[PDB]
């Protein structure tokens, strides 16, 4: 059933894009102590 | 703060309930999903024929199955690793014949908890904690991939994947043991070691520290409420608790590092799990348990059986019952 | 020319071979010649299964219904005897080829109705004098369908024909005679009946094809119950052959 | 009425794991 | 019990004549047997035909018979059917087909009588295991 | 959270069960026969 | 006797779900402040 | 599962006879036939001493 | 009345010889000269009428004509079984060891 | 499915019965003092 395979393709590349963008914003800073590992 | 700023604020955000972090991003859709379609398909999905053989097996409730009975039943063995997600069914009602919840449910399960564990670090770095709690859950993680897909590729098909489902799951371990000798695989042997140690030292170390709780409290109440959440002062004596323990065996045999006895208690089952994970995930390759069979032999040729030929024997009765129309020649090779 | 590589995956394995609509024309019959089916090919579109009547007995109908074992359904690579007959009619008669396959259909309401839609043993003939297969010929015949099951097959409490237990043994002080008709496993043999509607013909390459409607009765799962009615609509093609 | 009974049963759980996450007594330092 | 020579003594052809093998042919036997046989007939079965065993009242039954040292070394360099009716050589292991089953090559007359004695003396210690198959394990 | 103002205590005295008990036990006396029909 | 063989669940937990709700009521009523 | 047709009831004179049906108030209700006009031509007696009616 | 026909058939002379017109294949390794060769054209023309109507297969060599008539004592025919013919089980019933 | 028709009987009443203890004896609990 393809428009069930088109929404599950652009669900799963929403979500992923989510992951991969999310970790690349500045994830090692995200923390309680040293910030500057840049 | 821009929209996106603020968001990757609050997913990060240490002040949520619950965690929901990158890994979340993933976890949360992806476990939903498996879990709704195992939950409907546990109550109303009709029988699946696993094995490919127009034999279909009733895993709901709604079709005859009890709690122990029931199971999600494993994808049909004519589509083996083929992958098969809804829309490549030319129905609901074929999907569900073929078995396409299984997949759907394992592999958003597998995703979902990949993610929990990498959520697990996330939050253990946010907190300024160290990092290997998740490392743990890598024991348990692991071989959940070993039993939904490093064996079924190993197999070449899913509907030997591990059934989602209790009595299913005895199946699967007695076909694995008619198989692969597992009881007879050293790491399985090192998972039992682990499992069982694990219970031991839980109890044990539970116990201990029971055992030495320094009284704060009176006989009219529970002895718990002599500990305060967050108070700075240990709440046993472990110098009691290992004076104990150490004149029990003898000293050296008993740990007077707090540190180093709860690093044993993380590392001896996690450890023994993982060996149990590669057991099954090496025995997915077919290289199985220890084969002492016609081992033992006297002087002129006879046979002597040993325990080891009665595992063999009960091993044929599986061997020689399972998936009794499944095959059509006389060896059974993957 | 499409090779292997070119075709799996695609579900065109399960198609039978189409003739472009130019095919329309005619296959001499020398009736001093010989000839042969080398390859006669049966795609189903369409299973119907009879509804079992309410009590009103009145004319049960034919109802759609939802294949759910996927594009395995279609016999293919049949070979038989073409026989010319002295009043002119041809009489092909199957001799091997892939001329089975178990099917699962479903019906409203979710019963699903397995069955081995085949052509074992095809003996169809076409009306008399047919001195050249056209758009016009028809063959008409009949077939064998064996138990949908084999007679080693096990039932789930390991009771089997050629093979199993041959009791309850979950019930080992259960009255007998109850379960007799599940204990006491029995092998079908029916026979089918199949037009095949030529609608298009190569003369010179002896290719024909066309529709056909096929009836026979469904999986009576070893005597346990009663056979359902399918009727099966589809295409075929055949390709003819002096021999 | 066994399939209502372990849909229930389970459906109680799954309350539980709600309320015993989001309406449990809070964990005070003193 | 052990190994004796009583055991070890099999018949040589189909005239009455028998042949008393070594305690050290024994183990050749078993040796050579598992190097180029037993990949298919481990324990006297027929992994690819298992309607053909090595039982020795099977080997007596088949054309020409096949119970004696003789016939199954000459088996080893002609190997027929169970009639005698087509020679299967190019299907199955044998010195006349040494070129296409490599691990043929380098077994001598003295190795196809070792081989034999294996398959002759192996189910007088066996019995139904030999042949037998997983029943009998 | 701050604290909600509305809130009461709720009251049940020995008095007031014993009479509830004997409603329901008594409604069941009379009742049941019609379950069990 | 072919009874109803719901009757007994039906009975038992017309018993019990108000009855508890009132024994309930009353003990965290006792277990107030006097 | 089925209806078994409508039922017609005669006497050994051959006169159509129709059952009196039950109104919604009566738990149990008499047999009773009657001609077309009304008129009592059978029924199921209770007391059969001084029955004039049975269908016998 | 229901029967399970296989049973039924092992009291017949099916359980006694090997029949031409059901055995399986394989029961023709009981005896010497008849596997696989005039096993294969004995299942491939069957079913036969009598034991004797065996001799009357086409292209047979003398040779083979004698071991069927010193192997005829082990024949029989019963009526074709529907449930041991088909899915060619006369030539692969699922038994191996 | 052929049942044991108690099993629902059994299994309801030995869900309620401790869990309305559980839940008496928390409710009385709350309601004490501060
Ligand atoms: C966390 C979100 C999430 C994720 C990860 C998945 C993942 C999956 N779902 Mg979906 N699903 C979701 C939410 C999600 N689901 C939701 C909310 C719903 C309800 C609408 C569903 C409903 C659903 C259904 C109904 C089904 C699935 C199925 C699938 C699977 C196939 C998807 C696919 O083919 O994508 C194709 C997409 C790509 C290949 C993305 C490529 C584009 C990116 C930008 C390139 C980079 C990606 C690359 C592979 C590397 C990853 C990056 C990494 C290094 C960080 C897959 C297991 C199916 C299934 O399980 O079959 C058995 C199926 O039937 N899902
Ligand atoms: C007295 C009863 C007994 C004993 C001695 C054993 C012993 C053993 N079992 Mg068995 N087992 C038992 C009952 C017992 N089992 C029962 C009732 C069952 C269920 C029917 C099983 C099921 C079972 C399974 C399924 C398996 C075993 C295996 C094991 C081994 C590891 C067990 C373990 O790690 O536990 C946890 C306990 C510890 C980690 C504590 C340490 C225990 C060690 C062995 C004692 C060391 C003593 C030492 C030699 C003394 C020297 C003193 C020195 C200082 C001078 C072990 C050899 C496994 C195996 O086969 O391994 C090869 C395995 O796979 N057992
Ligand atoms: C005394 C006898 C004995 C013992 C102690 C064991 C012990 C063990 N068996 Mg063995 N087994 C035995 C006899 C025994 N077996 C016999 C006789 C047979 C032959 C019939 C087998 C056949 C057998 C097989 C075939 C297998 C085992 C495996 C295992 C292990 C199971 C535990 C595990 O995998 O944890 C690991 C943890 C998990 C699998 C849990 C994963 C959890 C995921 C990540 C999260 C799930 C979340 C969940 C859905 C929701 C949570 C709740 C929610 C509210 C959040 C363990 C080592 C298995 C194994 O070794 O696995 C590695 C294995 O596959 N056994
Ligand atoms: C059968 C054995 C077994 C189970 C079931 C189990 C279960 C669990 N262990 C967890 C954690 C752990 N287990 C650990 C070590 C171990 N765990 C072990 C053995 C087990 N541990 C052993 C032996 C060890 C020693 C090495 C550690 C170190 C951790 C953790 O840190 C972690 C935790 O948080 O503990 C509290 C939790 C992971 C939470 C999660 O992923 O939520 C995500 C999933 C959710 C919320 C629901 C998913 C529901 C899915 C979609 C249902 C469909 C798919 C299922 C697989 C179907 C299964 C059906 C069954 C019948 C087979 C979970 C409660
Ligand atoms: C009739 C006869 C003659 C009578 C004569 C009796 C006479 C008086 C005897 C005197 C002479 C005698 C000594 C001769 C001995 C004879 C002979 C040697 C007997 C052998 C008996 C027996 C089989 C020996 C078995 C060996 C031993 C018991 C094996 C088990 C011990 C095991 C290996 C310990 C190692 C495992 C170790 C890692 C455990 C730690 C993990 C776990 C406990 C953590 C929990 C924990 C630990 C802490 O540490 C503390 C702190 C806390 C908090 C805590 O949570
Ligand atoms: C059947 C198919 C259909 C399925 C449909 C299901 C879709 C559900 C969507 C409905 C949305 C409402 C949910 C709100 C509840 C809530 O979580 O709030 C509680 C808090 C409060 O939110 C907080 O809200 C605050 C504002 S306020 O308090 O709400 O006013 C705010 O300050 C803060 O930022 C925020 O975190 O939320 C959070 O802590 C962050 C969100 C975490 C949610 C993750 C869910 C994890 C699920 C795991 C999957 C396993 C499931 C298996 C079951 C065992
Ligand atoms: C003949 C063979 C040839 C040789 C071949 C070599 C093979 C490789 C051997 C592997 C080496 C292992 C190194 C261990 C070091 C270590 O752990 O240090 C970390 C601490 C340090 O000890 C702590 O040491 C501390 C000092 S310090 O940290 O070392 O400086 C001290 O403060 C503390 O009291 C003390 O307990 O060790 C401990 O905490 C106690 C020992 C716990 C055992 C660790 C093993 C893990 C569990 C076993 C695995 C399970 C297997 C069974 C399956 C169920
Ligand atoms: C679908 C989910 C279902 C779950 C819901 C659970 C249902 C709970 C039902 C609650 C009912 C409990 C009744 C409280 C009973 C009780 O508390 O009564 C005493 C009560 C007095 O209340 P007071 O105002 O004095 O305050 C006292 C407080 O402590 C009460 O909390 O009066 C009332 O409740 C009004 C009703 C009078 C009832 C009087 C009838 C009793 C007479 C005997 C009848 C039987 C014998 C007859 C012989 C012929
Ligand atoms: C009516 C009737 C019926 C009955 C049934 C019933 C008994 C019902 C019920 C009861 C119940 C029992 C119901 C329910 C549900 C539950 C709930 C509602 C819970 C909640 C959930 C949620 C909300 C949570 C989530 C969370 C999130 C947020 C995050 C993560 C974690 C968690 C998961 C926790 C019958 C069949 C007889 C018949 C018909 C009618
Ligand atoms: C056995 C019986 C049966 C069955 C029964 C049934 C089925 C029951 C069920 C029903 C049910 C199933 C009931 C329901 C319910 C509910 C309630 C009673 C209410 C509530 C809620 C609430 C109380 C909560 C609170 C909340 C929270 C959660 C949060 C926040 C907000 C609030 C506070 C609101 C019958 C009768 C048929 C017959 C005979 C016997
Ligand atoms: C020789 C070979 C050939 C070719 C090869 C190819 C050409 C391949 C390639 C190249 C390539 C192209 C490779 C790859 C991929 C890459 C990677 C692997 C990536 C990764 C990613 C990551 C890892 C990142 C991380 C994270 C993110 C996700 C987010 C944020 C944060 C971070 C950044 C950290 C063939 C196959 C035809 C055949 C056979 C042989
Ligand atoms: O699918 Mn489930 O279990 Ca693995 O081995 Mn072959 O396939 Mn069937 O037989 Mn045995
Ligand atoms: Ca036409
Ligand atoms: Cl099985
Ligand atoms: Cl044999
Ligand atoms: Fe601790």
């Amino acid at each position: 059933m393809e428009t069930l395979k088109i929404t599950v393709y652009i669900v799963v590349t929403f979500f992923v894009l989510l992951f991969v963008f999310g970790f690349l914003s500045g994830d090692p800073a995200r923390n309680p102590k040293r910030k500057d590992l840049e | 703060a821009n929209l996106w700023e603020r968001f990757c604020n609050w997913v990060t955000s240490t002040d949520n309930r619950l965690y929901v972090g990158w890994f979340g991003v993933i976890m949360i859709p992806t476990l939903l999903a498996a879990t709704i379609c195992f939950v409907i398909a546990f109550i109303a999905a009709p029988p699946v024929d696993i094995d490919g053989i127009r034999e279909p097996v009733s895993g709901s409730l709604l079709y005859g199955n009890n709690i122990i009975t029931g199971a999600v039943v494993p994808s049909s063995n004519a589509i083996g690793l083929h992958f098969y997600p809804i829309w490549e069914a030319a129905s609901l009602d074929e999907w569900l014949y073929n078995g396409g919840p299984y997949q759907l449910i394992i592999f958003h399960f597998l995703l979902g908890a990949s993610c929990y564990m990498g959520r697990q670090w996330e939050l253990s770095y946010r907190l300024g904690m160290r990092p290997w709690i998740c490392v743990a859950y890598s024991a348990p993680l692991a071989s959940a991939f070993a039993v939904f897909l490093i064996y079924p590729i190993g197999q070449g098909s899913f509907s030997d994947g591990m059934p989602l489902g209790i009595s299913g799951t005895f199946n699967f371990m007695i076909v694995f043991q008619a198989e692969h000798n597992i009881l007879m695989h050293p790491f399985h042997q090192l998972g039992v070691a682990g499992v069982f140690g694990g219970a031991l030292f839980c109890a044990m170390h539970g116990s201990l520290v029971t055992s030495s709780l320094i009284r704060e409290t009176t006989e009219t109440e529970s002895a718990n409420y002599g500990y305060k959440f967050g108070q700075e002062e240990e709440t046993y004596n472990i110098v009691a608790a290992h004076g104990y323990f150490g004149r029990l065996i003898f000293q050296y045999a008993s740990f007077n590092n707090s540190r180093s006895l709860h690093f044993f208690l993380a590392a001896w089952p996690v450890v023994g799990v993982w060996f149990a994970a590669l057991g099954i995930s090496t025995m997915a390759f077919n290289l199985n348990g220890f084969n002492f069979n016609h081992s033992v032999i006297d002087a002129k040729g006879n046979v002597i059986n040993t325990w080891a030929d009665i595992i063999n024997r009960a091993n044929l009765g599986m061997e020689v019952m399972h998936e009794r129309n499944a095959h059509n020649f006389p060896l059974d090779l993957a | 020319t499409l090779t292997y590589d070119d075709i799996v995956g695609t579900g065109l394995a399960n198609k039978c071979p189409t003739l472009d609509d130019t095919a329309r024309g005619a296959y001499p019959i020398d009736s001093s010649q010989t000839y042969r089916i080398a390859r006669l090919c049966l795609q189903p579109t369409t299973f119907l299964v009879k509804e079992e009547p309410k009590n009103k007995r009145q004319e049960a109908e034919f109802v759609p219904t939802k294949l759910v074992t996927r594009e395995t359904t279609s016999l293919d690579q049949i070979q038989g005897e073409l026989k010319v007959n002295s009043d002119g009619s041809l009489t092909f008669v199957e001799e091997d080829g892939i001329d089975f396959q178990p099917v699962t259909v479903q019906m409203a309401g979710g019963e699903r109705i397995p069955l081995l839609f085949t052509v074992k043993n095809l003996v169809a003939s076409t009306q008399p004098n047919v001195t050249s297969i056209t758009t016009s010929t028809d063959f008409k015949g009949e077939f064998n369908v064996p138990s949908y099951r084999t007679a080693n097959f096990l039932d789930p409490k390991g009771r089997g024909l050629a093979s199993g237990y041959d009791s309850a043994i979950a019930l080992p002080q259960a009255k007998e005679e109850e379960l007799a008709r599940a204990n006491v496993k029995r092998f079908s043999l029916t026979k089918g009946q199949i037009s095949l509607n030529v609608a298009k013909v190569d003369g010179r390459t002896g290719e024909i094809a066309g529709t056909f409607e096929s009836e026979q009765l469904s999986d009576d799962d070893m005597g346990a119950h009663e056979p359902h009615e399918v009727k099966i609509q589809g295409v075929f093609y055949a390709s003819i052959e002096p021999a | 009425m066994e399939t209502i009974t372990y849909v229930f049963i389970f459906a109680c759980i799954i309350a539980l794991f709600f309320f015993a996450i989001f309406f449990r007594e809070p964990p005070r330092i003193t | 019990a052990e190994l004796t020579p009583e055991v070890l003594t099999v018949p040589l052809n189909s005239e009455g004549k028998t042949i008393t093998l070594t305690e050290k042919q024994y183990l050749e036997g078993k040796r050579l047997f598992q190097y180029a046989c037993a990949s298919c007939h481990v324990g006297g079965i027929t992994k690819t035909n298992p309607s053909l065993d090595l039982r020795t009242e099977t080997l007596a039954l088949a054309t020409p018979p096949r119970d004696n040292i003789e016939g199954l070394v000459d088996y080893m360099k002609n190997p027929t059917t169970y009639d005698g009716e087509q020679e299967i050589a190019e299907v199955h292991p044998s010195l006349r087909s040494a070129d296409i089953f490599p691990k043929m090559r380098n077994l001598t007359e003295k190795d196809l009588v070792a081989i034999a004695g294996h398959i002759l003396v192996e189910p007088k210690i066996l019995g139904d295991k030999w042949g037998g198959g997983k029943v009998y394990y | 959270m701050e604290p909600n103002p509305n809130r009461q205590p709720v009251e049940l005295n020995r008095t007031s069960l014993y009479l509830g008990l004997l409603l329901i036990l008594v409604l069941a006396l009379l009742f049941s026969s019609y379950f069990f029909n | 006797m072919e009874v109803n063989q719901l009757g007994l669940i039906a009975t038992a937990l017309f018993v019990l779900v108000p009855s508890v709700f009132l024994i309930i009521l009353y003990v965290q009523t006792e277990s107030q402040q006097k | 599962q089925a209806w078994k047709g409508h039922a017609v009831f005669r006497n050994k004179e051959g006169e159509e006879l129709f059952v009196r049906r039950m109104p919604a108030f009566f738990e149990s209700f008499p047999v009773i036939l009657t001609d077309k006009n009304g008129v009592v031509k059978a029924d199921i007696p209770f007391r059969r001493a001084e029955s004039k009616y049975s269908f016998e | 009345e229901l029967v399970n026909v296989v049973d039924e058939k092992l009291g017949t002379a099916y359980g006694e010889k090997i029949d031409l017109n059901n055995t399986n294949i394989a029961a023709f390794i009981q005896y010497r000269g008849l596997y696989p060769t005039l096993a294969k054209l004995i299942v491939k023309n069957a079913p036969y009428e009598s034991v004797e109507d065996v001799l009357n297969i086409p292209g047979l060599t003398e040779r083979q004509k004698q071991i069927l008539r010193e192997n005829l004592e082990h024949f029989t025919v019963t009526e074709v079984e529907t449930a041991l013919v088909e899915g060619g089980d006369r030539y692969n019933n699922g038994l191996y060891k």
